[PDB]
C-alpha cells in the first residue's frame, strides 16, 4: 500500500493508456510506470527501452506465510514494489535497462 | 516467460 | 536410476510429488511434450511445484535451463549439480519422487 505513495504508480491503468502515458513524456529509454493488472495482488512495470514500451507481469507469492512479489516466478524476489523498483533503478535484473525516469 | 509479457528469463 | 520417470504429464508428475509428501526438494525429471529432445525438472518447494525447462542445444550437445550459462552434457551431471548448488533454483534437490 506504499505503493499508493509513489508518483511512479497509476493503480488500475489498461496497457494501452499505460503506452499513451509513456509516450507523452516523450517515450525515453528507462522512462517507466508500475500499474494493476486487470484481473488482483498482481502488477505490470511498463517500460520503454529503443522507443518501445514492454511490459513486465510482476506475480505475488506467499511465503511463511507473508507475501512477495516477482519478475521471475520467484528466482528474484521484493517485499513490495518500492523494493523492485529501487533495485532495477541501479540493476537490470531480467530488464533490458536500468529504470532510470518516473512515468508520473 | 509470461504469454503475453516482456519478461525473459531462465525457464 | 530413481529420478527419471520417462513421460508422464505435468499434472501426474503434481500427483506423484504430492503423494510422496510435497516436501522441500522433493524432485523428478520428464520428458516434456513435446520437444521430444526437451525435458522438465518437476521440484517441490514450500508445498508447491514448479517445472524447469531443460533444453538441448549445440556448440558437442548440451543441456541448459537458462539458454546456454550453464550447461550439462547430460541430465545426471545437471541434477548432481543441483544437489549442491542452487542455480536458478529455489532450493536444493535431494529427495527423489
Amino acid at each position: 500500500a506504499i505503493h499508493r505513495t509513489q508518483l511512479w504508480f497509476h493503480g488500475r491503468i489498461s496497457r494501452e493508456e499505460s503506452q499513451r502515458l509513456i509516450g507523452q513524456q516523450g517515450l525515453v529509454d528507462g522512462l517507466f510506470l508500475v500499474r494493476e493488472s486487470q484481473r488482483p495482488q498482481g502488477f505490470v512495470l511498463s517500460l520503454c527501452h529503443l522507443q518501445k514500451v514492454k511490459h513486465y507481469l510482476i506475480l505475488p507469492s506467499e511465503e511463511e506465510g507473508r507475501l512477495y512479489f516477482s519478475m521471475d516466478d520467484g528466482q528474484t524476489r521484493f517485499t513490495d514494489l518500492l523494493q523492485l523498483v529501487e533495485f532495477h533503478q541501479l540493476n537490470r535484473g531480467i530488464l533490458p535497462c536500468l529504470l532510470r525516469h518516473c512515468c508520473t | 516467460w509470461f504469454e503475453g509479457y516482456d519478461n525473459t528469463f531462465p525457464c
